[PDB]
């Protein structure tokens, strides 16, 4: 550890540009896995409707599928509004 | 492939881009998606020797969608005939 | 070896060789038919796999 | 070259070939050839001399031209079938362009001129890769597109290579050029049988690679690149001359040696298809190769050529070259005929 | 007419190719390839290839062809020979130019032509797609998919570029 | 698909460890060991017996599996052929066999 | 090349000699042109005229052989009244071989060419009668 | 680990072992110039390894038990015969010179291998760079033919180009009259038959071709017979050198790895000393060479690779 | 086929004939090689765009990237040739005749 700190002080004195580069590059690799917000990036992208939502033929056995856009069933974006 | 490593491992290295009726971003279909699908389904599993003869109708339709040679030829015929009649003043086109 | 042993040993040799010769002729005939007709496990050249096809609703309806 | 870089470049040569062999998409096949060609140039150039630069440049121009023609065939195939699957092509013009492109890469006659010149101009180890490993990727494509190949074109390429390879080797005293023309002739056998039984193509390719590797390894052990240099082997490593003799007789197709097997099975497959004139013509024409293999055996093993006084200094030092796999390769190159039915593993 | 713009660009494309393919001084050959590259981008642009068209400008012209001219000025030609002063170049240039004109004359006269193969001459607009009302560029969606579907393409392509650096440093060290 | 020995090959009897072909493979491994000694100028018969043993073992080990695939591929060939013959009886009719008393053959004298 | 060979083999042997002599002369001329093209590309002539002289020399030499073979073999079949006979082609083949000796001004080449080309032509006739395949279609 | 790429990858790099004392020094001069004594003193004072001048039996000293072999195994080259009969029809003159160049080439490879593997410098007495002075002298006295010189230059062309030149060239300058005086005093019966003209040709080659050439790329120090007795002054001159020329400045771990791979493989070192050029002086008929080679294999400890000879006490052969 | 394919196919043929009929400069033959790539890029792009083969839209870029890397290698060989002889003339690359 002490040898690790002595090495870091040496590079900080002689090559601060490279030290900063490696530190930034290390944060870029690591921080997405530690961030609680990374999961919303997946959800927001999926929630963007690029193409038409084709309706399903009602067979009488789809209680979880809304009949009207304003009916309660179906995905909600309330989590996105509060974000 | 010479060595079918992809099927052995179940990994998809390049099959995803081999045909235009495969899955596409945002379900954007190719122009000849329905023709490719019909031809692929006709020819599936019977081998190319058989498919060359038995799926010829689907393949001929698919090739027509791809390059549109017959369609262009038919349009060429109608346009060529129309120019003849107009050159002879026997036809006036509607607005 | 007595003549009987050689005689009947010869028959066993002839039976094996005759059976192999018939199989050699049948294989040439089977291969000829499979290659011309394509209905056998041999000369089965691949066609595109239909499990690659996406069947979900598309961005536009006409397909 | 740095030893680690040399390893990574060798692995890239292999990776490019592997990509060609595992790909189902034509673009990935093209990429495999591009990556493979990029990584092989540095081992042609590694000895830095005008001859190695000329060879690398002649090689680059040939392979780049062939890869452009291949990409044309792929794009024409896409236009007329709307797909990239590696298989039969769907357009006869595309088939001719891909066949010609792959013939150029393999150095088949009449696209053969680069093979003797490039092999002569590069080190023995690089020539070993050029004449063995580099045949794998193009042959594996031919293995998959052969149903759509024009029969007359492929058999014409095969017949020309057997004639050009046989005649070209008669005039050679350089060992690398002898191997180059020998390679051209052997490619012709591989493609002549491909329309009838691709399995026999694989058998010929594998055995050819084994005997070719054996010969290059034995040349490398003694640093011999010319006939006269090879004629000094008897006065240094007498065992090596016997191994060279046995391997050359095998490459000549003499029974009871392993090199008889591919010619034997190709003749069988062609006769089953009522092809009699062609296999007979091929077998008789292959006697040209046997002639200049036999010439090498005369000057290496069956006679003792004049020596030099300084050779005595060599008697006091042992062989220190790796000679990797040589004992195994030489035994497979000569003693495999009794196991011929094992070819079915390649089915 | 502007309805034949793609065809007109393709004609100019060929003339530029006859330009450098007859192989004048590499300085002029490089110029002919640059003009063909720009015209080639224009053809791609008119088929909806906005991003692809601009890559020819950015990479083919602004990258590869810049390096070609840089190398030519440094290791090939420093002063161009007068254009078409050589007989073979002039003959090859004239021969190709006449072939293109005869092709273009007949296709425009008959609205078709058979130069080895059969080509329609009604105008490339006829094959275009008649329905498009999406809220995105399809070309952009396909190219963006390199990072989701094309993991294997990225790996081999990225590896080859790294080996390109390594190999070129080996070649030139001498 | 891309399998050296598919699972269906296990219904076949294994090659015997005393197979004459396997013995020949072992002999080839022995010969390689001697040629290794010879090219490196060691005593051909005695030098490095540990190395000579691995040459034989390696050849036999690889040879055994190659023989297994060989036999399985020929079993598959026969299986395919017989199934196809059953599926297409019209192409392989049972031949009407006459005796030599009924069959006419020309006589060609040697005089 | 398939169109000329179709014309030649369509005519019955020993009849319509002039048509037969034209097909073989044109076939011989094509081979001469092919040889000239490779010869000029791989062995540059000193001048443009030297390249033209060589092309004509090879091309006429090859058409001379093709003409004599066709004419001689068609007359032999007519005179002998033996259409389906390989011996007519042997006679026609040797005649072409002698021309090569004359055009190459040599007696050994003419004798060697007569025997080798004479046998080759006879073999070609036998294969036509018996349906021998050089490039056989894959069947099994 | 025997040296190779694996050893190099794991950190066996030349620049580690080599210091400012890792120098290759060569001492040159005419016959009887006192170079042998000066070379030993330089090596002793600087702590370098001394290589006695490579003679006809140098290769024997590095192989087997190290003792010289009979004369038929060196081709019957004889320096004594060269003085007695320099124009002998048996071609002994050039056969000796060709053999001596190969011996020097082998020694130079040994010296570089020692320098690159241990980091300790070496002192040589003459080298492959100065060997040509004897050949030029031989040719000018009419002892060898022009075709012999052409053969010599071919072998030198494809061998010397692989190696680096010495860091320091030390030349001891004794005039010919003094050399002849020292030759007669030494009292070797064969050497006294040397002609001053032969000695003058050796000096002309040294000063005409050798020293000017090596000056372009080496540190060339010249001393007279008197100045060469003061070894300390010679060593003082060496230690104060700048080393601002030559290709040793361009070297690096990569290039020195390739060089060490070459010099350690002696068969690769001697590869081109036997080029198939059928010069009568060095060509050996098949029957003689075959007979001599069989005799060589019968010598103690020579039938098999070193370590596999039971006749000289090697053990565990069945596990080696 | 559509009218554009005529000229794009012609352009490839022109550059192929240019590549196969060398003059003197090696650079001139490299330009024809890159002309071939350009015509391939345009033809592939046109086919892919017109057919609306979405995922294939990346293929011309991959072709461009790899072909540029190949051209970089070719340029490196040209400069090494030029360093040896002082020109990029292909008539100097005839040592391996023998
Ligand atoms: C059925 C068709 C016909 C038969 C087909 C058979 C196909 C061939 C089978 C494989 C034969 C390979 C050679 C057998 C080994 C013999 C050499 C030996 O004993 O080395 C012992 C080896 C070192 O021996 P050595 O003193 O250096 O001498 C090397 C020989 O001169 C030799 O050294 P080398 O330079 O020639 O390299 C040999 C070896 C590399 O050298 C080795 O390290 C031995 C590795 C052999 C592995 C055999 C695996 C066979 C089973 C396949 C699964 O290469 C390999 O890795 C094998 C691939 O000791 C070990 O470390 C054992 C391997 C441990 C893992
Ligand atoms: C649609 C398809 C595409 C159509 C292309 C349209 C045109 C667009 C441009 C295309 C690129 C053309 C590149 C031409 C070029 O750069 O070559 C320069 C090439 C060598 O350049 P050079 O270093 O300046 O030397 C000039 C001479 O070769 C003199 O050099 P020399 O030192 O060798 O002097 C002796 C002379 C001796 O000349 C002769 O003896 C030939 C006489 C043969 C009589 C038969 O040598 C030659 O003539 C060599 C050629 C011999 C003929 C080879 C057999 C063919 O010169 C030429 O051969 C000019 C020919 C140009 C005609 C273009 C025709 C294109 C048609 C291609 C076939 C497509 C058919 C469908
Ligand atoms: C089955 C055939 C297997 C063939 C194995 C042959 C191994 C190579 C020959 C062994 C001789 C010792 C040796 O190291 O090979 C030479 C060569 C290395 O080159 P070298 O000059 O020694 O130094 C390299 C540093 N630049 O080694 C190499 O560079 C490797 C070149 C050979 C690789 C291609 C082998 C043929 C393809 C095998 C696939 C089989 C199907
Ligand atoms: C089994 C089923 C498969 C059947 C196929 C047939 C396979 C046969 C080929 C097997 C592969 C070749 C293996 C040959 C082993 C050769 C070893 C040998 O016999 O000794 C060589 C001999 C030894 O010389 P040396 O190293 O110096 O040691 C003795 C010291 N005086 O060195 C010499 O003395 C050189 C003598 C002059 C050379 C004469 C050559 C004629 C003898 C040829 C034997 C090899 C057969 C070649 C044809 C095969
Ligand atoms: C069931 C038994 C059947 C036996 C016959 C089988 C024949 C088929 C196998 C032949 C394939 C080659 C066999 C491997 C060769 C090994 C022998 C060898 O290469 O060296 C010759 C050796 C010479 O003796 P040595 O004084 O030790 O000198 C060694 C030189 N480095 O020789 C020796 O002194 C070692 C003693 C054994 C040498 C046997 C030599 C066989 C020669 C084969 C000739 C080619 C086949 C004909
Ligand atoms: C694919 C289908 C292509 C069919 C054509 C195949 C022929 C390709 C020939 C490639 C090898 C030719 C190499 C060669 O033979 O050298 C060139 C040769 C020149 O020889 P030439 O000038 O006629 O004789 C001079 C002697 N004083 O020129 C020739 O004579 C070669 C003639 C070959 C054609 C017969
Ligand atoms: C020589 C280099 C050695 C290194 C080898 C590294 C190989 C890496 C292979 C990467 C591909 C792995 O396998 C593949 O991965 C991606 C996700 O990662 C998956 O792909 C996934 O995302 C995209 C987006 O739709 C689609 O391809 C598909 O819908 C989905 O499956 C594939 O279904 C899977 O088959
Ligand atoms: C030293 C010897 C060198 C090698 C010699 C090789 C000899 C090979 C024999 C020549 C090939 C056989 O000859 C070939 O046979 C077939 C069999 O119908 C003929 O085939 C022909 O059939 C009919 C006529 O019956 C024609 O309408 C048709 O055009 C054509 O296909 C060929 O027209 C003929 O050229
Ligand atoms: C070596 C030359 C290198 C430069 C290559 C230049 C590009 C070549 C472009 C080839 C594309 C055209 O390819 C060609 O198109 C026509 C158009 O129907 C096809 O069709 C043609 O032949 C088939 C025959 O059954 C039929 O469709 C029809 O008789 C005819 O139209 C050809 O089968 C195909 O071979
Ligand atoms: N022909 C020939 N003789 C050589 C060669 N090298 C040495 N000799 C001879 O070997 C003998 C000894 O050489 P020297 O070292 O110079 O004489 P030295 O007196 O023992 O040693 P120094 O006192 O240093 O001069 C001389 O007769 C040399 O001529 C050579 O390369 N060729
Ligand atoms: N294309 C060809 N003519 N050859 C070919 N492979 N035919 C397939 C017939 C066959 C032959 C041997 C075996 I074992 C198996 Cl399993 C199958
Ligand atoms: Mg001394």
């Amino acid at each position: 550890a002490e040898r690790v700190a002595a090495f870091l002080k040496n590079v900080w004195a002689k090559e601060p540009v490279l030290v900063a580069s490696f530190a930034i590059a290390g944060l870029a690799v690591i921080l997405p896995t530690l961030s609680p917000y990374t999961k919303y990036s997946l959800m927001i992208n999926r929630a963007t409707p690029y193409n038409y939502p084709v309706p399903l033929r009602d067979d009488g056995n789809m209680p979880d599928v809304p009949s009207h856009p304003q009916d309660p069933q179906g995905p909600s974006l309330e989590w996105l509004k509060r974000l | 492939p010479f060595f079918d490593v992809q099927k052995r491992l179940g990994v998809d290295l390049d099959r995803w881009m081999t045909i235009q009726s495969a899955e596409q971003p945002h379900k954007i279909p190719s122009r000849c998606h329905a023709f490719e699908k019909e031809w692929i389904e006709c020819a599936h599993g019977i081998g190319s020797i058989r498919a060359e003869k038995e799926c010829k109708i689907e393949f001929e339709d698919f090739r027509e969608c791809l390059l549109r040679q017959k369609t262009m030829k038919r349009l060429h015929a109608i346009r060529r005939q129309r120019e003849k009649l107009i050159k002879e003043g026997k036809y006036t086109p509607p607005p | 070896d007595g003549p009987e042993k050689n005689y009947e040993r010869t028959m066993a040799i002839l039976q094996i060789e005759a059976e192999k010769a018939e199989l050699r002729l049948k294989e040439l005939e089977v291969r000829r038919l499979m290659r011309a007709r394509g209905d056998g496990p041999w000369f089965h050249y691949p066609t595109i796999d239909k499990e690659l096809i996406d069947h979900s609703p598309k961005a536009t309806p006409d397909n | 070259m740095n030893p680690i870089i040399f390893i990574i470049i060798l692995l890239t040569i292999m990776l490019g070939t592997i990509i060609v062999m595992i790909s189902s998409h034509w673009l990935l096949v093209w990429i495999g050839f591009e990556m493979n060609m990029l990584a092989i140039i540095p081992i042609m150039m590694k000895n830095h001399n005008p001859r190695a630069t000329e060879a690398s440049t002649k090689y680059f121009l040939t392979q780049s031209t062939a890869s452009m023609l291949l990409m044309m065939a792929v794009i024409i195939n896409l236009m007329f079938s709307g797909q990239w699957t590696v298989m039969k092509l769907f357009n006869p013009m595309a088939s001719m362009l891909m066949t010609m492109a792959l013939a150029m890469k393999l150095g088949m006659a009449p696209f053969h001129f680069w093979v003797p010149e490039v092999t002569q101009g590069i080190p023995l180890s690089s020539g070993l890769i050029l004449l063995t490993w580099q045949k794998l990727a193009p042959m594996s494509v031919l293995y998959q597109i052969f149903p759509s190949i024009n029969l007359n074109l492929i058999l014409t390429l095969s017949v020309l290579s057997i004639l050009i390879g046989g005649w070209g080797g008669l005039n050679q005293t350089q060992l690398r050029k002898i191997m180059a023309y020998s390679s051209i002739a052997h490619m012709g056998w591989m493609t002549a049988v491909l329309p009838y039984n691709p399995t026999m193509t694989l058998l010929n390719l594998i055995i050819y690679i084994i005997m070719t590797s054996t010969m290059f390894t034995m040349f490398m052990a003694n640093s011999t690149t010319t006939t006269l240099s090879l004629s000094h082997t008897w006065n240094k490593t007498p065992i090596m001359t016997v191994l060279i003799l046995a391997t050359l007789l095998s490459m000549g197709g003499l029974p009871p040696l392993s090199g008889f097997m591919p010619k034997w099975m190709i003749i069988q497959e062609m006769t089953k298809n009522n092809s009699i004139i062609l296999p007979t013509f091929m077998a008789i024409t292959a006697l040209l190769n046997l002639y200049f293999y036999m010439r090498l055996t005369y000057s290496t093993t069956l006679t003792m050529f004049p020596s030099t006084n300084n050779m005595k200094m060599k008697w006091q030092f042992p062989l220190m070259k790796k000679m990797t796999f040589l004992p195994t390769m030489v035994v497979l190159s000569t003693m495999m005929l009794p196991l011929t039915p094992m070819l079915s593993v390649l089915e | 007419m502007m309805l034949y713009i793609v065809f007109i660009l393709s004609v100019i494309f060929v003339m530029g190719f006859v330009g450098f393919s007859s192989k004048p001084s590499p300085i002029y050959g490089g110029l002919g390839l640059i003009v063909s590259g720009g015209v080639g981008c224009g053809i791609v642009l008119n088929f909806g290839g906005s991003f692809l068209g601009l890559m020819v400008f950015l990479i083919y012209l602004g990258g590869m062809m810049v390096v070609f001219g840089y190398t030519t000025a440094m290791a090939t030609e420093q002063y161009p020979e007068i254009w078409l002063s050589n007989k073979a170049v002039l003959g090859a240039f004239v021969t190709g130019l006449l072939m293109e004109f005869f092709m273009v004359y007949y296709v425009l006269k008959d609205k078709e032509v058979e130069v080895v193969f059969e080509f329609n001459g009604l105008g490339d607009w006829v094959i275009y797609d008649t329905g498009d009302s999406g809220f995105f560029s399809e070309e952009a969606m396909g190219i963006a998919a390199l990072y989701s579907y094309g993991t294997w393409l990225v790996i081999v392509t990225g590896w080859s570029l790294l080996i390109g650096v390594v190999v070129i440093m080996e070649i030139t060290r001498g | 698909t891309f399998q050296f020995l598919p699972d269906e090959a296990r219904s076949l009897p294994p090659p015997k460890l005393t197979d004459p072909r396997l013995a020949f493979v072992g002999f080839l491994g022995y010969c390689s060991g001697l040629i290794d000694n010879a090219i490196r100028r060691r005593p051909v018969l005695l030098a490095g017996l540990h190395r000579q043993l691995l040459y034989i073992t390696s050849f036999v080990f690889v040879g055994y599996y190659l023989l297994k695939r060989q036999d399985y591929m020929y079993a598959v060939r026969d299986h395919d052929m017989f199934s196809y013959i059953k599926s297409h009886p019209e192409d392989f009719p049972e031949k009407d066999k006459k005796t030599y008393g009924e069959v006419f053959e020309e006589f060609h004298p040697v005089r | 090349a398939k169109t000329v060979l179709r014309q030649y083999w369509d005519i019955p042997e020993g009849t319509e000699c002039h048509r037969k002599t034209y097909a073989t002369t044109s076939i011989g001329g094509a081979a001469g042109l092919v040889v000239s093209a490779y010869s000029v590309a791989l062995k540059t002539p000193t001048s443009f005229l030297e390249g033209v002289a060589r092309t004509g020399r090879y091309t006429f030499t090859a058409a001379a052989i093709g003409a004599i073979f066709g004419l001689t073999s068609c007359i032999s079949a007519q005179v002998r009244e033996k259409p389906d006979d390989p011996l007519n082609y042997l006679i026609g083949g040797c005649a072409g071989g002698l021309i090569l000796g004359a055009r190459t001004r040599s007696y050994g080449i003419g004798a060697a060419a007569c025997a080798y080309m004479g046998l080759t032509a006879a073999l070609v006739k036998m294969g036509q009668l018996e349906g021998w395949q050089v490039f056989a279609e894959p069947k099994v | 680990l025997q040296y190779g790429p694996l050893a190099y990858i794991l950190g066996e790099k030349a620049t580690k072992k080599m210091t400012e004392k890792s120098k290759l020094i060569t001492v040159d001069g005419n016959i009887c110039s006192g170079k042998s004594k000066l070379a030993k003193e330089i090596a002793e004072k600087l702590g370098l390894k001394h290589f006695p001048e490579a003679g006809i039996h140098y290769v024997d000293s590095t192989t087997g038990d190290g003792k010289p072999l009979p004369v038929q195994f060196s081709g019957n080259c004889s320096l004594e015969k060269f003085y007695d009969d320099p124009k002998s029809n048996d071609g002994n003159s050039y056969r000796l010179q060709a053999w001596l160049y190969a011996s020097r080439l082998l020694q130079y490879a040994d010296a570089l291998e020692h320098l690159l593997s241990t980091g300790q410098g070496v002192v040589l007495e003459r080298s492959i760079y100065s060997d040509f002075v004897f050949l030029e002298a031989m040719y000018r006295q009419g002892f060898i033919r022009k075709q012999c010189v052409d053969h010599y230059n071919q072998v030198k062309k494809v061998t010397i180009c692989e190696y680096l030149p010495p860091h320091v060239v030390v030349y001891v300058d004794v005039p010919v009259p003094e050399v002849q005086s020292r030759i007669q005093k030494k009292g070797n019966p064969h050497e006294m038959k040397i002609t001053s003209a032969y000695l003058q040709d050796i000096e002309n080659a040294y000063k005409g071709t050798f020293l000017p050439e090596m000056s372009e790329k080496c540190e060339v120090l010249q001393y007279s017979a008197w100045e060469a007795q003061d070894a300390e002054k010679v060593v003082e001159d060496i230690e104060y050198l700048k080393y601002d020329k030559g290709p040793w400045l361009d070297q690096n771990d990569r290039k020195l790895h390739k060089l060490r791979m070459l010099v350690q493989d002696k068969l690769e070192v001697l590869n081109y000393t036997s080029i198939p050029v059928f010069l009568p002086e060095v060509t050996v008929g098949a029957h003689q060479s075959d007979q001599v080679f069989q005799e060589f294999t019968e010598l103690p400890g020579r039938k098999y690779r070193a370590g596999y000879n039971e006749d000289v006490g090697d053990k565990w052969i069945w596990l080696k | 086929m559509s009218m554009v394919y005529m000229n794009i196919m012609m352009a490839f043929t022109v550059s192929l004939v240019g590549l196969l009929m060398y003059r003197s400069h090696l650079m001139s033959s490299l330009l024809c090689l890159e002309g071939m790539m350009l015509s391939l890029f345009v033809m592939a792009a046109l086919t892919i765009l017109n057919s609306h083969f979405t995922l294939a839209s990346m293929m011309p870029i991959i072709l461009l990237v790899f072909a540029a890397c190949e051209a970089a290698l070719g340029l490196s060989l040209l400069v090494m040739v030029s360093n040896t002889y002082g020109t990029d003339y292909v008539q100097n690359l005839n040592l391996l005749q023998c």
